[PDB]
C-alpha cells in the first residue's frame, strides 16, 4: 500500500491550502522570481515560508471565527463534524464568495447542470471551489503581469544601450540584475508589494 | 480591466522607455556623426577611432543626466504599485 | 479506508487524466510559475463537477487492455492545449522579427549562451496578449470545449481518427502569416531605414553601421513600437476567433467520421 | 516490482517515441527554424505539438492494423499475450524494416555477432532499433540540407546585389531577414513541408 | 490528527529555518553566485550546507537558552509544551524584535488596525513574522546590491578595453571569470563576507 | 536501518551507469553536436537513446556472463552482496582492466602507498573506479579531438573564400551549416561513428 | 521522532558531504568545464560521480578509522548516543584541523567571544565547521584560478591571429575548442589534475 | 599520444585544406589583378567595378573542379574515421 | 536608502573605473591615431595594419601600470566590505 | 597569495603568450606591409588583393615553427600543474 497512502501526503494539505488563499500569493512571488533574473530566492524554503506566513496573517480573523465557533466546542467533541464543518464552512464560504467573480459561478453552475439557486449560501461547495480557484488564477496573473513591465523596460533599455556601443557579445541579463535590485529596494518595493497584496485581497 | 486600460499600460511603458533611453542613444549617435565627419575630410580612418569617444560620451551623459532618469522610474513604479488594487477593481 | 473504495475511486481516473492533459499542455494559460500540486489540484476539483452525469462504467482488466485507452485521452487534451497556443506563437513571432531588425539579431552567429533577444520584446507582446485572454475568458471557453468533447468523443473502442490531426497540423501554417500581418508596417518602415543608411556608404565608406546604424534604428524601433500599440488591441480579437472556429470545427468533425 | 518498475515506466515514453517516428520530424523542424535566423518558434510547446500531430497522422494506419489484428481478437477469446504480441510486432517490424538502410542491419549483425538469420522479421527486436535510428538520422539530415538551399540562394543574391553597388560595411544579415519570411509564406511553404514529410516517409 | 501531523512534517522544517536566520544568508550567497559568471558552486549541495552551518554558529546562544529553558524541563516533560513553546518563544520573540524594522511593524499593524501597543510581548506573533521576513528581505537585497559593484567595474572595464581595439567578438565573460577569482582570493573576500554577515546580524 | 537504504537509491542507477560504459559514448556525442553549429539534436530523446542502445550491445557479452553467474542462482537470491559483488566484479574487473591504462593504476597505487599488487582483487574496488573513469575520459577526449578536424577544414575553407571575394561582413559561421551537414551525410558518417565506438571499445 | 527522520534524510546527507571533503573537488571541476567552452560533461552523471569516487578513495583512512572504532563495536550496539557521535568525530576533528587555515579559527574564536581556547578538542563543534568550509572554498578558488591560465593564452592568441588577417566575422570561440582538447590530452592534463587534488589534500 | 603524431595529423589536414581552397582563391586573385590593372588605360573607377567577375569566375571554377575536390575530402574523412580505433590504441 | 547615498556609491565606483581604465584605452587611442595619420601621406592603407601595435602598446602599459592598478581595487573592495555592516542601518 | 606572486604568474604567462604568438602575426604584418607598399607605385587596388598572401604566409609559418611552439606549452603547463599542490601553501 505504498501508493494509496503516500499520494495523500501532499494531496490533502495542498487542497486545504487551495480552499482559501496561498494559491495567488505563490504565483505573484513566482512571477517576481521569473522576472528579476535567475531564481535568486530558493523556492524550497523561502517563498513557501513567506507565502505561508502572509496567509496566516491575512486569514487571521477567519481562523479566529473558526476557533471560537467550531474549534472550541470540538474540544468537547460534541458532534462529529457536521456543524463543525458547516459553522466552519460558512466563514470559509463567506470569505470565498466575496472573491469569486461572477462569470465563473455562472459557468460552473452550467457545467454541472444545476438547478436555480435562491441564496448564495445554497451554492454547493463542489461548485464553489473550482470557480474560486479559477478566479484567483485569473487575478493573480492580472497582478503579476502588471508587475513585470518596469523590469522588462529596464531590460530593453540596458540591451539597447549596450548594443548602441558595439558590445554584441555581452549577456545583458548579467548587467540588468543589479539595477533591478536597486530599483527594488530603492522604492521600498517590497513593502508596497506586500501592502498591496494584503489590501487588494480582502478590500 | 478594459482593453483600453491594457493598451494604455503599454502606451505608457513604451513612452517611459523612450524617455529613459533616448538621451544616451542620441549622445552616442551625435558623437558618432561628429567624429565620422572628421573621419573623412582628412580621410584617415582605421576602423573605429570612435568607439572610445562613444564610451566617453555615454559615461559623461549618464552622470550629467542622473537624477531625473531615476525620478521617472521612481514615480512610475510607485504609481503602478499604488494603483494595483484598483486595476483589479 | 481499505481498498474497497479505492477501486470505486478508480472511476474518476480517466476524465482526471484528460483534464490533467488539457491543463499541462496549455502553460502560458496555466504554467510552470504555478506549483505542480496546484496545477494538479485543479484537476481533481474540476472532475468532481464533471464525473457525475457521465455514463462511464469501464474496467481495468488483468494485464489491462484499457492501457491502450489511455492513448485516447492524452491526445484530445493535447489536441486542445497544443492547438490553443498558436494565438501566442503568432504574436511572439511578430515580436521577434522586429527586434531582430534593429540590434538584437547578433545571435545570428554560432549558438551563444541564452537567447538574450527574446527577453527584449517578445516577452512583452506575449504578456499583453496574455492579459487580453483574461479579459474575455482564459480557460472558460476551453473548459467548455472540453466538456463538449466529453459528450461527442466519450470513451472506448474506436479511439480517434486521422485526417483531422493533419488538418490542425497543416493549420499553422498561419503562425507566420499572422506574424507578418501584425509587424508589416514596422518592418516596412525599418527596411527603408536599413537601405537609407546604405546610400550613405556610397558617399563615404566610413559610416560603419556599428557607428551610425544601430543608435539610429534603435530609437526609431522604439518609437514605432510605441505608436503601433493600439493596433494590437483589435487584431488579437481575430487571432482568438479564427482559432476558436478552428477548434470547434475539428472537434465536431472528428466524431462523425468514427 | 519496486525499483525496476518505476525506472522502466520513466524510460518508456522515450522508447515508444524513438521506436517509430518523431525522431526524424523534430530534427527537420529544428533545422527549419535554424534557417531564418533565431528560433522564431517556442520549441518546448509549438514545434513539439506540430511534430507530434504529424507523427500520429503518419502512423495511424499502423495502429489501425495493430488494433484490428490484435485487440479485437485478443478480446474475449482466442489469444493470450503470445499471438497478440507477435501479430502486433509484425506490422511495426514491417514498418521499421521498410525504412532501415540495408547496410546498417549488416553492421549491427556483425558487431553484435548474430548467427544465421533467415527471416527479416526473424531479426531480433533488439537489433532493429539502433540501425533504424541511425538510418533515420541520415535521412533527416538529408532532408534538412535540401531545405536549407533556397534560403542560402536568397542570402547570396542579396549580399551580392549589396556589394555590386558598394555596400561593403552593411551587414546583409538584417536586410535579408524579412524576405525569408515573405517568400516562405507567400509560396505557402509550411504546407509543402508537411506534404514532403508525409510523402517521402513511406513512398 | 495524524493528517495534520504529516501536514506539519511537510512544512515545519521550512517554517523553523525561516523563523530565525538562514533567509538573509542564502539569498546573499545566491546573489553572489549570479555574479562570477556561471553558477560554479552547486546550490543542491554546497550553499545549503554552508548557510546552515553559519546559521548554527550564529544561533548557538539562542539555542543554548532554548535548551536550558525547554529541553532540561522537557527531560522531565513538566507540561505538554504549554510553556516549552511559550518560554521557548521569548528568545525568538526578542531576537526577531531586535532586527525587525520599526516601520514594518507599523505598516502591518495598520493593515490589521490594532490599537495601542506598549510592550514587546504586546506585539502578536502574527504581526511579527511577516514584518520580520520583509525586513530580512530588505536587508538581504541591500547587501546583495552592495556586493555587486566591484564585479560590475571589472566586467565593464574589460568589455570596454576589448572593443577599444577591434576584438568585437570575444565573449568577455571568459576573460572576466579569472579576474573575479584573483580579486576574490587576493583580498581574502571569503573571510570578509562571512565576518560581515556574522557581525551585522546581531546589532 | 531505513536511513542508508533510501540514500543508496537516489544515486545507485547513476553509479551503475558509471561502473561499466556509456560515459565515453555520451561524451563523444556531446562533443559531436558542439561541431555542426547548434545542438541540432534533442538530447532528451535521440542522443541518450543511442547511447543506451550502443552500451547495451557493447556490454551484451559480459552482461549475459553476469546474468549466468549471478542472476541464474539469484533465482533463489543466494547471498546478498557477497559473490554477486565478486561474480559481478570479476567481469567488471576484467572489463575495465582491458580498458584501463596501466599507468593510471600505477599512479593510483602510488598515492595509496600500496604493497602487494598481484591480482585484480589485489587491486581493491576503490582503486579501479577512479582510474577507470580517468582513462575513459582521456579516450573520449582523444576521439572528440579527432572528430573536429574536417569541420574545421570546411569552416576555414568557407571563411577564406568569403574573405577573398571581398565578403568582409557575411557571417560564415552561418553559411557553413548545410555544407557540414551534407559533407557529413555524404560520407555515411554515422555508420563510421557507431562502428568505431563499438570496435575501439572492447579491443 | 518520525519528523526528525525525514528532515535527516533531507539535510544530513548534505551535512556529511560537506563535513569531510568533496567540497573542494566539485568547485574545481565546475570551474574547469567553464573553460573548454561548452559543458563537455553531463554533470548529473559524470562529474558528480567522479568527484564522489575521488573522495571515496581519499578518505579511506578516515572511513577505516570510523568503521573499526565505531561500527565494529556497534555490532554490540553498546550506546547509540554518546560514543556513536562523540567517538566517531575524533578522526573527523583531526582530518578537518589538518586542512583548516589558522587565520580562520582565530576569526571564529573571536566572533563567538570565547575565553581561553587551547585544545582543538576543546574547540567546540560549532567553531570548527564554518572556518574549515571558508578555508576550503578559498583554496579551491585558488586552484581554479591557477587552472584557467593556459586556456586564456590559447584563446587570446587565436583571437589576435584572427583579427590580424581581418577575419572579424569569425567567432573565435569555435576554433579554440579543438586546440583546448589537444593541449589537454597531449600533456596528459587529466592525470596531473587528479594527482594534484589527491596529493595536496591531506598533506 | 606523442606530440609527433599530433603533428602528423596537422600536417595532413593543413595540406588537404590547402588542396581544397587552392583553385578558388587562385582564380579569385587572378581575376582581381586582371581587372584592377585595366583600371588604368581609361582609368575611370567608381568604387569596385570588380565584384561581379570575381563571382562568375568562382561559379565557373567550382563546377569545373568539383568532383575531385569532393573526392579528396570523401577519401581522407573515411581514412580518419576508419583509423580512429588505432589512435586510441 | 535615499537616492543620494546610492548616487554617492555610484560616483565612487565610476571614479574607480575611470582610474582603472584610463591608461589602457588612452594608449590604445593614441597609438591608433598616430599610425592612422601615417596611413595618408604615403597613402598605403591595407585594412588595419595597426591591430598589432595596439596589442604591443597594451602589453607594455599593463606591465608598467601593474601594482597600483591592482592596489586601487584591493583598497576599495576592502573599504566596501568593511563598511557593509554599516549600510544596513 | 600576495600581489607579488600573482604578478610573477602574470609575467610568466604574458611572456609565454608573446613567444607563442610572435611569428604568426609578425609574418602576417610583414607580408601585409610589403604588399600594401606594392599597392602604391602602380597604385592598383580594388579592395583586398592581400588577404591571400596573408593566408599563405601563416600557412608556411605554422608548418615551419610547429613542434617548438607545442613544446613550449607542454613544458610550461607541466610546470604550472606540477607546482599546483604548493600554491595552496
Amino acid at each position: 500500500q505504498t501508493l494509496v497512502f503516500i499520494t495523500s501526503l501532499t494531496f490533502l494539505p495542498a487542497i486545504l491550502l487551495m480552499m482559501t488563499s496561498f494559491t495567488r500569493i505563490i504565483i505573484v512571488f513566482g512571477l517576481l522570481r521569473n522576472a528579476l533574473g535567475t531564481p535568486s530566492a530558493p523556492p524550497n524554503q523561502v517563498l513557501l515560508g513567506l507565502a505561508l506566513f502572509l496567509t496566516f496573517f491575512i486569514m487571521s480573523p477567519v481562523i479566529d471565527k473558526i476557533y471560537v465557533d467550531a474549534y472550541q466546542p470540538f474540544s468537547e467533541q460534541k458532534i462529529s463534524m457536521q456543524e463543525a464543518l458547516d459553522k466552519g464552512a460558512q466563514p470559509l464560504r463567506a470569505f470565498m464568495l466575496r472573491q469569486t467573480r461572477e462569470a465563473d459561478l455562472a459557468l460552473f453552475a452550467r457545467l454541472a447542470n444545476s438547478g436555480p439557486l435562491q441564496g448564495p449560501e445554497a451554492v454547493p461547495m463542489r461548485i464553489l471551489l473550482p470557480a474560486y480557484v479559477t478566479s484567483e488564477l485569473k487575478t493573480a496573473f492580472q497582478i503579476g503581469f502588471t508587475i513585470f513591465i518596469p523590469f522588462l523596460i529596464i531590460d530593453l533599455v540596458i540591451a539597447s544601450v549596450l548594443m548602441a556601443l558595439g558590445m554584441m557579445m555581452v549577456p545583458p541579463a548579467t548587467i540588468a540584475l543589479p539595477f533591478k535590485l536597486m530599483l527594488f529596494v530603492l522604492v521600498d518595493g517590497w513593502q508596497l508589494l506586500v501592502g498591496s497584496l494584503a489590501q487588494s485581497f480582502y478590500s | 480591466m478594459t482593453p483600453e486600460s491594457v493598451m494604455m499600460m503599454g502606451t505608457e511603458a513604451m513612452k517611459v522607455a523612450l524617455a529613459l533611453a533616448a538621451p544616451l542613444l542620441l549622445v552616442a549617435l551625435i558623437t558618432g556623426l561628429i567624429i565620422s565627419i572628421l573621419q573623412a575630410a582628412t580621410q584617415i580612418n582605421e576602423m573605429t577611432l570612435s568607439f572610445i569617444p562613444k564610451i566617453v560620451a555615454v559615461f559623461i551623459a549618464i552622470i550629467v543626466a542622473g537624477p531625473w532618469m531615476l525620478n521617472l522610474l521612481l514615480d512610475y513604479v510607485r504609481t503602478l504599485f499604488s494603483n494595483l488594487p484598483y486595476i483589479i477593481g | 479506508t481499505s481498498e474497497q473504495w479505492l477501486y470505486w475511486l478508480h472511476l474518476y481516473f480517466w476524465p482526471l487524466l484528460r483534464v490533467l492533459a488539457l491543463i499541462s499542455t496549455a502553460p502560458i494559460l496555466s504554467e510552470r510559475a504555478i506549483p505542480k500540486r496546484v496545477k494538479l489540484g485543479l484537476g481533481i476539483m474540476i472532475t468532481l463537477v464533471i464525473a457525475p452525469s457521465l455514463p462511464a462504467n469501464d474496467t481495468p482488466l488483468f494485464s489491462i487492455a484499457a492501457l491502450w485507452l489511455a492513448m485516447q485521452q492524452i491526445l484530445i487534451g493535447i489536441a486542445l492545449g497544443f492547438t490553443m497556443q498558436f494565438a501566442f506563437a503568432a504574436v511572439r513571432t511578430a515580436g521577434e522579427f522586429i527586434g531582430l531588425q534593429m540590434g538584437l539579431s547578433f545571435a545570428t552567429f554560432v549558438d551563444p549562451g541564452s537567447h538574450l533577444n527574446m527577453p527584449v520584446l517578445a516577452r512583452i507582446m506575449d504578456m499583453l496578449a496574455m492579459l487580453l485572454f483574461l479579459t474575455f475568458n482564459g480557460h472558460l471557453w476551453l473548459i467548455s470545449l472540453l466538456v463538449d468533447t466529453f459528450h461527442t468523443l466519450p470513451i472506448g473502442s474506436n479511439p480517434v481518427n486521422s485526417n483531422a490531426f493533419m488538418a490542425l497540423a497543416r493549420a499553422g501554417g498561419l503562425i507566420f502569416l499572422n506574424g507578418l500581418m501584425l509587424a508589416l508596417p514596422v518592418i516596412t518602415l525599418l527596411l527603408t531605414l536599413n537601405l537609407a543608411l546604405g546610400l550613405l556608404n556610397r558617399m563615404a565608406p566610413q559610416l560603419s553601421i556599428f557607428v551610425i546604424g544601430f543608435p539610429l534604428t534603435l530609437t526609431v524601433g522604439i518609437m514605432l513600437m510605441a505608436a503601433l500599440m493600439p493596433l494590437i488591441a483589435p487584431f488579437c480579437e481575430h487571432l482568438f476567433s479564427e482559432i476558436f472556429n478552428l477548434l470547434a470545427d475539428i472537434v465536431s468533425e472528428m466524431p462523425i467520421n468514427n
